[PDB]
């Protein structure tokens, strides 16, 4: 869903709210990939 | 989109096939890849050897089952496939009486062992 | 070979 | 011992060739995989495992018709290399198929035809399948055949050409490709048979009880003719017929080597249920203008020579009684310098049919090969069509832009004129 | 195996191309996400003609999108199928042309050309056997006629021995939506006659009359018009990607329909168009199609062939059928209308049959005709041009851009001998 | 078995080196604590190249950190990966450089290098046998240029038969940061010609163009600048630490790319660079990586390669791949751009293939180019030098520390001849006829 919004963003970006929204989306996607990779590293999971 | 620009001559959704009798072909739709994220991160590190370009995956009919799907259809969608449809039910049996052979080569010429210059010995029963 | 999460 | 290499060029050759190689496999009892469940030696090569490889070479400049062969029911039957595919089609251009594109693949097809002829202890001849309309079937086969004549000196070569009909046509530039190729086959050929599309359309609609015929339906009937021609190499008979000898009785002069092929009987199963078919009427059906497969009337000309091929239960006596009836009939006219113009041949095996086909099970069939004076009318209308194109410079720049020089258009036309005056010179009585 | 590059110039060509990529993704069963959801192994057997593989089993179009305003592609990207495109193929400027041919060709259009030729060269180099190009434009706008004529001039001199085709929305008399359209059309057709192999003329009057008289649609919006254009545009390149009994590619059609290098303007047509209520009573056969195909009410351009002569006729057929009726009926219409065909070309008509039909119909047909009726369209454009030019109107938006007065007489002379060349062959 | 001693000088060199040690510890699976947390066995097979085994199974880097100001290494040790460095490798003076080449090379730098060479001697005599030296610095400041070239001069004297590799941040014409920058650039490239075997010139403008146009970041801050350098860093020496089909170390690159002993200025390049919005829509193919090599937009040195000719090109690939499409694409590029490669040197491109790609990527590659287009960088510095020199501007801060006037004239003269061998070899023809007309 977040990547669908990211590709739904416009092609030319110059406004400050547009840049802020783009950067927030990019950081969200990066952190989502980090969590998915951490979970997908191995099969069995123990938590504290 | 505006309702004025919206028209009902041709509304195309993501392509859903009705039951197999509704399609031009006799087969339900392929499921394909269900996870875009798996599609975009779980690629192949290995390179397959026959593909001169890893882009064109089906380079020369690699893993396309068009042949037995033509056999599965009662009549083919290709007119070039009409030829081989009716081969495994025959109408008349084959007639093999009038077939040429090589009796000269099958009787006159032999390979080896030189049968003239040896005693017969083992396994010679008189005719 | 074991993942641990806080 | 005896064998012949078949080559199929163009989309016409490939789509006629899969129908031929179906008929060959059903006639010899060979499965599509290539294994039997010594008459096949003329068309197949043996593998030590027992698989039979056909001696056919499929060449085309586009992959749209070769891919269905590589994915059809005969995928594993053919050799994976004998299906040779080019890059771009000639697109009904003789200049493209003879000077720009065909030079890329000619070294490859000559390499395979040399490899396939290296297994030949002694070869009878070649069989070529092409059409005069298409660019691949006209432009490529002109350079292939002249290079084959340079490579091989006096090996016989047989064509099965498809002619542009007087009324129907599938393209506009067809009279250009026909004239500039029959120029090449005039001096670089041994024998070439003519087949028209429109006449077989009339035969299929009238006698065969089909209102909706298909290209699949024509290719079986012409496939039966080629099997009737090459029947006596495979199967014994009272009078065995060899490739060198019905080529002996059909060319009175080096210039005239254009016979016409007709087949009889060709009728449906319901028609054959009522009408019995003896030897006298099946050879009477050979000369009928309503039964010929070339759009010309032989009553406007005279017969030069005739060759008859018989299959099945045919007696040598009543074929001679039938020939005397044809000779004594007034309508059939022969030249004065050829009193004996007939040749007969008998084979014992009856023709086979394919399931899903049309032709009925018949004891006896006959194939007639005729040389007729009346065939010059077909060349007359196409020459008139050709000069009517050329009088206002129509479609000339497409040929010229490939490196094709302008004078060959006039050179081919004057040789086609000289072919007409040579043809008119013979048919006068002394 | 054979490769065609798509280009979209102007706003009008963008929505036509967007509808074009929608209907052929449906024809090949491509989901709007980008994956494959299809029901044939023939769909994927030749899919690389219009698509590039993405890694892991995705397909992206081989198209580039150009204009002078970024507001157009914002709707295109946010469209129903806008998410399949490549985000680096979008090339745009900052200042619009404003329906000025001078601005799109000389001053402003000279900067985006240096940025788009890198993209189209990178896309053409990636494919192995490039067949040619295709592009869509409109002659009533500054972008579609200004830089599009410069785009074809530079591609032709860079790739000389290839083929391509244009799809041009020709201006029409009564629905002229811009006061400078005769100036935009006249200066663009002069570039097209020597630098284009195939040109297909689309008239907005004809597309209105198709829906008014044949489809009987009460609201024929631009989405319906583009689907009508895309239907007759997807059918000309069917034999490249689908097998058939009589194959005919773009080079096959061009060598037969172009007898002289200055005669390459063609009037398209689509056969199986049928209204809503009359679909039930209309019984689908081959001789039906050729009766509707040659109807003057079913043409794609506002020119009546009854006032002209038919040079050559192209008809490609879609779907499984036998073609004795194709060959017989098309002989019947050639022998019956003896005075409507040229006598110096016998066998005016070329046929082609493909096995795969469009989705939802057993069969279809597409008609391509070369005729002398287009000289009436060229002479009415020329007479509107010389009426506008006689009193020196709107010349300060062109001569002030850095281009002189003599080219107007040059383009007028190029229109004079073109209609003379068309008339003398009649 | 072949160890590499890393040197970091100046503020710019320390920040890039901190990013460099972060990248290759991520490659080798070293956590910031100092232990080993990896999944494969090939990470540990060649680990002594950059690391020293310590007590408790911990690994410490073989790097020394020098600076005339103390404040920078507080930020270095407070970073994410600054706690792996041992404290006695931090050597600092007292007074700042002042952006003065005289202070960094003669007055402040003289006392400090006696303590710097003590630690370097201890590290190099703890290796099995050394392979080479690696140094990160910038020519703009005083510590990076003045002390950086002094450490090159003294080490090359002490170790004569080694390999010397440097990664230098050249000045830029338009985003120029220091007013006295053309003085320090001119007074340091002279020392870098004589005593270096490889020189890797990196420009800030060219990497800004890479981030703006190719990578397409709204805010590519200095964390993203130094990471792109660090990716190019590890691609040069990935052969010494990982196995591959075709092996080529620094000495392989030294022999093949240096035709004459003073022609050793190379521009770097890192092949796979995708934006986040187009990470998903493009194919990572060996034809694509070859296409992303030679475009002028991907260069880290701000010199147009089309204005010159490639003397020698090196390409080091990583990942599982057959070498025919590698060999076919190199031959296709050399054949299509025949005028842009030198005629009297056949086969201008050397290929190297490794089997271990970087983390989180399918395949990767590194482009290194010895081109004659680098002469524009040297002539624009000399023109900026001479114009500022003609009015004797800013020279009392140089002549007040004991420098004379004629050193500036000598360095200008050696820049004037250095571009002269670049120009005559660019215009050199395979046959002696065809010129001198
Ligand atoms: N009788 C008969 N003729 C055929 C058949 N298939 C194709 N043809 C002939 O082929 C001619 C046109 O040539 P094409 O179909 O284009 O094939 P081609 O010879 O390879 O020419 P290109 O495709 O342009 O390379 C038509 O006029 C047909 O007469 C067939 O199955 N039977
Ligand atoms: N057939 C068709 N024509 C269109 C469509 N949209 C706009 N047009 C025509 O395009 C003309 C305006 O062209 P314009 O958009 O200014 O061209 P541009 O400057 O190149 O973008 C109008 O006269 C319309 O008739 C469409 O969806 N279909
Ligand atoms: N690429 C890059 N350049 C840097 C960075 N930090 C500083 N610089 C450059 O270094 C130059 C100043 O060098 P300086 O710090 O005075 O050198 P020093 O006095 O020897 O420490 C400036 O022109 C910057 O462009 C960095 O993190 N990345
Ligand atoms: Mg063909």
């Amino acid at each position: 869903e977040v990547h669908k919004e990211f590709q739904s963003l416009s092609v030319f970006i110059d406004s400050i709210p547009k840049k802020i929204r783009k950067q927030r989306l990019e950081e969200e996607m990066k952190q989502l990939e980090h969590d998915i990779g951490i979970i997908e590293k191995h099969k069995i999971i123990y938590i504290a | 989109p505006p309702v004025s620009a919206q028209s009902a001559f041709s509304y195309i959704p993501p392509r859903r096939l009705d039951p197999k009798e509704h399609s031009y072909y006799y087969r339900p739709a392929r499921t394909g890849i269900i996870s875009l994220y798996d599609c975009i991160f779980k690629r192949r590190l290995d390179y397959d050897q026959k593909l001169h370009r890893d882009d064109r995956e089906h380079a020369k009919s690699l893993g396309l089952h068009v042949n037995e799907e033509e056999q599965e259809r009662p009549v083919g969608v290709l007119t070039s496939s009409v030829y081989g449809k009716r081969i495994n039910q025959p109408i008349e049996p084959l007639n093999r009486d009038f077939g040429r052979a090589n009796h000269v080569q099958a009787d006159f010429y032999r390979k080896n062992d030189i049968p003239s210059l040896k005693e017969p010995g083992f396994g010679h029963i008189a005719p | 070979q074991v993942t641990i999460i806080p | 011992m005896r064998e012949c290499i078949s080559i199929h060029v163009g989309q016409a050759g490939v789509q006629i060739g899969n129908a031929c190689w179906e008929l060959y496999c059903l006639e010899h009892g060979i499965q599509p995989d290539g294994q039997m469940p010594d008459s096949f030696n003329t068309f197949f090569s043996e593998t030590g495992a027992g698989k039979h490889v056909p001696r056919a070479v499929f060449v085309d400049l586009e992959p749209t018709v070769i891919d269905e062969v590589r994915t059809g029911t005969y995928r594993q039957l053919f050799h994976p290399e004998q299906l040779i595919t080019g890059k771009e089609d000639a697109a009904n251009n003789y200049a493209r198929g003879h000077y720009t594109i065909g030079k890329e693949i000619i070294d490859l097809v000559l390499d395979r035809i040399r490899k396939l002829a290296d297994q030949c202890t002694g070869l009878q001849g070649f069989l070529v399948f092409h059409s005069f309309g298409g660019g691949t079937g006209s432009g490529f086969t002109s350079l292939l055949m002249e290079r084959l004549s340079v490579d091989y000196g006096k090996k016989s070569k047989l064509e099965f050409s498809i002619y542009p009909a007087p009324q129907v046509s599938t393209a506009v530039v067809e009279p250009y490709n026909s004239i500039l190729t029959t120029h090449t086959t005039l001096e670089h050929s041994d024998c070439a048979f003519m087949v028209d599309n429109e006449a077989i359309y009339d035969i299929c609609r009238r006698n065969l009880d089909i209102e909706r015929p298909t290209y699949t339906n024509l290719n079986r009937l012409i496939g039966q003719i080629v099997s009737s021609i090459t029947a006596s190499l495979r199967f014994d008979g009272a009078l065995n017929v060899d490739l060198t000898e019905f080529q002996t009785n059909l060319v009175p002069y080096p210039r005239i080597h254009f016979p016409l092929a007709t087949y009889a009987p060709v009728i449906s199963a319901e028609k054959a249920y009522h009408e019995q078919l003896s030897v006298a009427e099946i050879t009477n059906a050979c000369f009928e203008p309503a039964n010929q497969m070339v759009k010309c009337d032989p009553r406007h000309g005279k017969y030069m020579a005739c060759c008859l091929l018989y299959r099945g239960d045919v007696v040598p006596k009543d074929v001679n009684a039938a020939i005397a009836t044809i000779k004594t009939k007034r309508t059939i006219q022969f030249v004065d310098w050829c009193p004996t113009g007939f040749k007969v041949g008998i084979n014992y095996q009856p023709p086979t049919v394919v399931p899903g086909g049309d032709l009925a099970k018949v004891q006896r069939a006959v194939c007639m090969l005729s040389n007729t004076t009346a065939i010059a009318e077909a060349w007359a209308r196409l020459d008139h069509k050709f000069d009517l194109m050329y009088a206002k410079r129509a479609f000339v720049h497409w040929y010229v832009g490939e490196g094709m020089e302008e004078g060959e258009f006039s050179e081919a036309r004057e040789d086609m004129a000289a072919l007409e005056k040579d043809y008119e010179e013979v048919g006068v009585d002394s | 195996m054979r490769e065609i590059v798509h280009l979209q110039a102007g706003q009008c060509g963008n929505q036509i191309g967007a509808k074009f990529w929608e209907v052929i993704s449906d024809e090949h069963g491509i989901d709007p996400t980008g994956t494959y959801h299809g029901d044939s192994d023939l769909q994927l057997e030749r899919i690389n003609v219009y698509y590039n593989e993405a890694t892991g089993g995705k397909y992206v179009p081989r198209a580039v999108l150009v204009d002078l305003e970024p507001g157009t592609m914002d709707s295109v990207r946010s469209g129903p199928f806008g998410q399949i495109f490549r985000p680096d193929n979008f090339v745009f400027g900052q200042s619009g042309a404003g329906n000025n041919w001078a601005k799109g060709h000389y001053t402003e259009g000279a900067e985006l050309v240096d940025s788009v030729l890198d993209v189209v060269r990178k896309e053409a180099e990636s494919c192995d056997c490039l067949q040619g190009f295709q592009l869509t434009h409109s002659l009533g706008g500054g972008t579609g006629s200004g830089m599009g004529t410069l785009l074809i001039s530079k591609i032709r001199e860079e790739y000389p021995d290839r083929i391509m085709n244009t799809f041009s929305v020709v201006p029409s008399p009564k629905v002229s939506d811009t006061v400078v359209e005769p100036y935009n059309a006249t200066l663009s057709v002069h570039q097209l006659v020597e630098n284009t192999d195939e040109t297909y003329c689309i008239d907005n009057e004809a597309l209105y009359d198709i829906c008014f008289r044949t489809l009987k649609l009460t609201t024929p919006t631009y989405g319906d018009l583009n689907h009508l254009v895309s239907a007759t545009m997807s059918g000309v390149t069917t034999c490249l990607r689908f097998p058939g009994q009589l194959n005919a590619d773009l080079r096959k059609l061009a060598v037969n329909m172009v007898p002289f290098p200055r005669l390459h303007f063609f009037m398209p047509g689509f056969a199986p168009l049928t209204s809503r209520g009359s679909q039930q009573y209309r019984a689908l056969t081959v001789p039906e199609l050729t009766q509707q195909m040659f109807d003057a009410k079913n043409m794609m351009a506002a020119c009546d062939p009854r006032h002209g002569r038919y040079l050559t006729v192209a008809a490609v057929f879609r779907g499984r059928m036998s073609m004795k009726e194709v060959d017989e009926q098309m002989l019947n219409v050639q022998n019956k209308n003896s005075s409507y065909f040229v006598e110096w070309i016998p066998n005016n008509v070329k046929t082609a049959v493909c096995d795969i039909p469009p989705r939802g119909l057993k069969m279809s047909a597409t008609f391509i005709g070369n005729s002398t009726a287009i000289q009436e369209l060229f002479k009415r454009i020329s007479e509107q041009f010389t009426a506008m030019f006689r009193r020196k109107a709107f010349l300060h938006w062109y001569t002030g851009e850095g281009m002189d007065e003599m080219e107007f007489t040059e383009a007028e002379s190029n229109m004079n001998d073109l209609v003379s060349e068309y008339q003398q062959y009649q």
